[PDB]
């Protein structure tokens, strides 16, 4: 075989046993190990494993500090070369030069792969997990010093590359499409006239499109640093998960805005046009694979204030009951159909984040941080692989951009939506429900009558797009 | 006549709600877990000699999606209202969860259990007396559980099933 | 359900293996030359009516990683053989990559596509007819691509998928 360094000038050559590493029952999969062993496998000489690198860099902070990681990788990097062999001694004794065969093979087959893999971890660390360095300038300093003092011309290319990359991330993206995005659609509100913008006056096709763009950006912006360690559920969640939370608050906003558009439309006929238009918007969401959008609508219909409006449901056209009921069925049986459809469509899509959040949370609370074996405490790595499987699925859907034109005014309109105004949640939520009771009172009380509030035509332009030249 | 009950867990996040269902469904002699796999929220049990199927919904981690709460709760026949014994705020919120459940189910008598959950070793701020009294004023069972030792966890769920059966 | 396909991109340094992959993945043209060591990507996509999960391995082209190829060639099911149309050295290097894959996988019948990248440029030094001749001798399609304009990108990657499928 090949000879490893002495296990006393280099901690990363201890033989594997069930006291420092445990595998799962072509490359092997680690169930548990010590940090030394985890880092050794992370940069093994026999093979690369880019998935292990992403899994590790995403999740290591629960078992090892950043300062400690960098020190261990630096330690793993300084591999002692072996001494001249007997044949090398005999050549030198005779004025000749050694073949140094064992040494050259050790360099080419142990040191070189191990060092490049170390450099690869540093590269993924800096390029995909730069926040360790944003939140700790000393760690960034140490990293620049390490990379900067790496001598050896087999490494030169990547040393220079990683130096530039670090410099870019410190002081710091346009898109190409197969096709052209469809023409922006207009209904009653015409371009520029944002004061008239509202649920029925904008085109339902273009409401769906611009909510989908906006909700896609919010989805694409959440990093795993907001998810790992369940931080969005803790007291510092505002500090640690600001994009995840912004994204969720937008979803909530839109759901309440839907509820509010409905229950504040007191005329039955007018309210039916409202509900029907929201169902038309839902329909374009489904076309666009915006599942967050779909469920914002379905949550609104299922809310207390709206669900009870039987007189309104009764007048919804049959083909639209069908659309709403099909969407609602996505949520039944712990999201069975949604999960299958999500794993079925052609992206871009906008997933519902809530399932992911619950899975990360339970995985973390349901699995032990360590496994005790033979009196040793091994890092439970499979636990971290499960979390990373989830953050990887998330990232997979964050890549594909929608082929749709932003409309600045419509985008600003939805960004600025604020249904609750200055009111707290229970106060506003109770208001919506009372509106529901006013506009369709409990039996036996008779159904009141109410005046039109809308001066413009209630007829929907439909959800099929149009195409002038 | 295999009855399925739809139970829904509700309560403040950030305080170990999650452990209640995890310890139940786990078995619980095991200590590894995958919430991803289907029927990791299904569980056949024998309560008072009659066998039944428990379907637990626990949306822990989705608490900020506050507008989804009605959608979720509407699906359930019975409810576990959970708070942490070291978090007074989660206890004070129990009122708003109950009113919110009564509303979506459109009833003043929804089978429910109050569960006080011990999630760590930080001091108890909610004595069992106060919790007993609140639970009495609602006319519902009170059960304390430990998020570590699996104590009181079966009692919590089975009591709620008894509360459904005797509704 | 969705079939999973393990694709691998090979070729000399600077031919645009990374630019091709990132373009496919993110619709974005990477203009920086940052030599790859080994990068992994995932992409769900519908191809000929079927939902696929593409695993794409972006491999090192630099000579200094010559010794680390067998490991990744063992795992891959289909290979994108890339050369740049403005770099004749990279085209003469394609032969080596093909022979290596054939050796490592011990088959004369490994799904692959020959890809001539950088077709947006004027200064072409390898003619299509030559690359085509090579591709026919391999029994595989020749597809010209530009990671910058997106010309050919999906066609090269999806063709490879079809070949794995029909294999
Ligand atoms: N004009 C043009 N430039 C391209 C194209 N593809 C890549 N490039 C450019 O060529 C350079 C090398 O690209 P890169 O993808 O990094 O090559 P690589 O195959 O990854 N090299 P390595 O083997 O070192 O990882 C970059 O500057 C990139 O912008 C292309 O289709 N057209
Ligand atoms: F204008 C509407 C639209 C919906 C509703 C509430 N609602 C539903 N929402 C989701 C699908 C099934 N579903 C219902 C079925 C039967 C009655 C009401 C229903 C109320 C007034
Ligand atoms: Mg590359």
């Amino acid at each position: 075989q090949m000879r490893l360094p002495s296990a006393d000038v280099y901690r990363f050559a201890e033989p594997d046993s069930e006291e420092n590493i445990i595998f799962e029952e072509g490359i092997p999969i680690i169930k548990a190990g010590t940090v030394i062993k985890l880092i050794e496998r992370l940069t093994y000489h026999m093979y690369a494993d880019p998935n292990f690198v992403r899994t590790f860099l995403t999740t290591y902070r629960s078992f090892c500090k950043p300062q400690e990681l960098l020190s261990l990788i630096i330690e793993r990097f300084e591999i002692p070369e072996p001494e001249p062999t007997e044949a090398d001694r005999i050549a030198i004794e005779n004025g000749d030069q050694p073949l140094s065969a064992e040494l050259k093979r050790f360099r080419k087959e142990y040191i070189q792969p191990v060092q490049l893999r170390v450099l690869n971890v540093c590269r993924h660390w800096v390029e995909h997990h730069f926040y360790d360095f944003e939140r700790d300038a000393y760690l960034l300093q140490r990293m620049e010093e390490f990379i900067g003092t790496v001598r050896g011309k087999a490494m030169k290319k990547w040393v220079e590359s990683i130096t530039k990359i670090i410099q870019r991330k410190k002081i710091a993206h346009n898109i190409t499409f197969q096709s052209s995005p469809p023409t922006v659609e207009w209904h009653i509100s015409r371009p520029g006239h944002i004061e008239t913008f509202d649920l029925l006056t904008l085109h339902p096709i273009e409401i769906a499109r611009q909510l989908t763009l906006l909700e896609s950006d919010l989805y694409r912006a959440v990093q795993p640093s907001e998810l790992v360690g369940s931080v969005w559920t803790k007291e510092d969640k505002e500090i640690n998960s600001p994009n995840l939370l912004k994204m969720i608050r937008h979803t909530t906003n839109l759901t309440l805005w839907f509820e509010k558009c409905i229950v504040e439309t007191e005329n039955l006929e007018e309210r039916v046009a409202v509900v029907s238009r929201i169902i038309e918007i839902l329909q374009v969401f489904q076309e666009l694979n915006n599942f967050n959008g779909v469920l914002e609508v379905v949550s609104a219909m299922n809310s207390s204030p709206v669900y009870r409006l039987d007189h309104t449901f009764e007048q919804i056209p049959s083909r639209q009951k069908k659309i709403l009921e099909e969407a609602h069925e996505l949520s039944e049986d712990h999201y069975k159909k949604y999960l299958a459809k999500l794993r079925s469509i052609n992206p871009p899509c906008v997933p519902f984040f809530g399932i992911y959040l619950t899975n990360i949370l339970k995985t973390e609370e349901g699995n032990p941080e360590v496994l005790k074996r033979h009196g040793k405490e091994l890092i439970n790595f499979s636990k971290r692989r499960k979390v990373a499987e989830i953050t990887g699925e998330i990232q997979q859907y964050q890549n594909q951009p929608y082929c749709l034109r932003v409309e600045s005014d419509i985008k600003r309109f939805f960004e600025n939506l604020n249904p609750m105004g200055n009111s707290m949640e229970k106060e506003f939520t109770d208001y919506l429900f009372n509106k529901s009771l006013e506009i369709e009172p409990r039996n036996p009380k008779p159904l009141p009558r109410f005046p039109k509030k809308y001066s413009y035509p209630l007829k929907s332009p439909g959800v099929r797009p149009s195409n002038p030249r | 006549g295999m009855t399925e009950y739809k139970l829904v867990v509700v309560g403040a996040g950030g305080v170990g709600k999650s452990a209640l269902t995890i310890q139940l469904i786990q078995n619980h002699f095991v200590d590894e877990y995958d919430p991803t796999i289907e029927d990791s929220y299904r569980k056949q049990v024998v309560i008072d000699g009659e066998t039944c199927l428990l379907d637990i919904l626990d949306t822990a981690g989705q608490e900020e999606y506050s507008a989804m709460r009605d959608q979720y709760m509407r699906t359930g026949e019975g409810f576990l209202c959970v708070f942490a014994i070291n978090n007074t705020k989660s206890f004070e919120d129990i009122h708003q969860y109950r009113e919110q459940i009564k509303r979506v189910k459109d009833s003043d008598d929804v089978p429910m259990v109050l569960v006080g959950n011990k999630c760590d070793l930080a001091a108890r701020t909610v004595e069992s007396r106060q919790a007993q009294d609140l639970a009495r004023s609602y006319g519902i069972p009170y059960i304390e559980t430990s998020a570590k030792t699996r104590q009181g966890v079966e009692d919590a769920f089975y009591t709620l099933v008894r509360e459904i059966r005797q509704h």
